[PDB]
């Protein structure tokens, strides 16, 4: 998992 | 269905060499490595892997999901490999269309003014860092939201 | 059922089943729980999730193209608390269909032509959720919800 | 509630 989890 | 056993069908999903090169590329025996290699899905983003990768019997379909502002490899842990193996190795994340939209308008913020101001790569960067990636950069034109993992 | 549990409407279904979902029961916190209707969409909750009383017939309903958590929020628990928590939702089916053949769109073709994904993830946008992505194949809008 | 109202 990589991303923006805003 | 392809020579070396590489499964990619999901629309919107491609990858650098292509599929049909990717085919020629492959041995006699099914197998197929290749040198910096690129599984992209056009306006989510892609993962690109530098040097050579092994996408032997690989089935990309099930293993890399590209999202909206987030990648993922390797769904569960049931066939990731260890590490530095298939794409569990190191790789620069590319995630496009990537904006931050304000609370009162909600209609997103692409004025590269507007993000520079708010620091938005800051944020971006601040993110990477914290995940234990190496921020590389911020293509505001396009969302571009370019990371390196060491793994995934 | 074992942690008062409710949920029968045809259709609808867990993960874990509602089976498993006893012998997790003692209460009954369920990380990783998933609740869906066949054919409409799916809710994903990553990490803990307390059921324990939960009656899912009456709290949650995925129609087609809207999915719906609490009736009257006069139940809706304090954000956080029950299914009021984040979670990412999955709209199957979702497919536009044009004014003159009233006949769906699923060419990904003409979607991607007609940017049908950038329609989805403004709404999603607008309603204060986090667009994931829309795979044409099957009509999947999916998008994350902070709370419902 | 979420979904496409139209």
């Amino acid at each position: 998992k990589y991303g923006l989890q805003d | 269905m392809h020579p070396a056993g590489i499964i990619l069908t999901k629309v919107g999903y491609y990858t650098i060499p292509s599929m049909d090169d990717l085919a020629k590329i492959t041995n006699e025996k099914g197998e197929c490595i290749v040198s910096d290699f690129t599984i992209g899905r056009k306006g989510y983003g892609s993962i690109y892997f530098e040097g050579d990768v092994n996408l032997t019997n690989l089935n990309l379909d099930d293993i890399v999901h590209i999202r909206r502002k987030e990648v993922v490899v390797y769904l569960d842990d049931n066939q990731k490999p260890p590490v530095g193996e298939g794409l569990n190795r190191k790789a620069e994340v590319t995630l496009d269309g990537v904006w931050p939209t304000d609370k009162t308008s909600r209609c997103l913020i692409k004025s590269p003014d507007r993000l520079a101001d708010i620091n938005y790569e800051g944020r971006l960067e601040a993110v990477s860092r914290k995940q234990g990636a190496q921020f590389k950069e911020y293509r505001p034109e396009t969302g571009s939201w370019v990371f390196k993992v060491s793994h995934f």
